[PDB]
């Protein structure tokens, strides 16, 4: 099985594609539409 | 429809047309022009 991806169930109009313990940190910020 | 043929005179022969439109939202650094060469050197005073 193993099947997944239940996230949404549209994607109309896409402006933008790209495709390619532990610590995992982030920083995340919105400055100028950036 | 327009009903094409190879012996038609010019002005009614199919043309192909297509357009470019432009239009900034807000964007500050989208889509821009682009650039080129002009040999580096080095050792020499230069404007770069
Ligand atoms: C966005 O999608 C809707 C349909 O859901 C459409 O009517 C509209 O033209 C689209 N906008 C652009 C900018 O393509």
């Amino acid at each position: 099985m193993e099947s997944e991806f239940r996230v949404y169930s549209s994607a109309n109009n896409c402006t933008f594609e790209y495709v390619s313990k532990n610590l995992r940190e982030f920083v995340f910020k919105n400055i100028d539409g950036y | 429809s327009y009903g094409f043929r190879p012996t038609y005179g010019v002005g009614h022969q199919p043309y192909r047309v297509v357009v470019l439109s432009f239009e900034l939202l807000h964007a500050p650094a989208t889509v821009c022009g682009p650039k080129k060469s002009t040999n580096l050197v080095k050792n020499k005073c230069v404007n770069f």
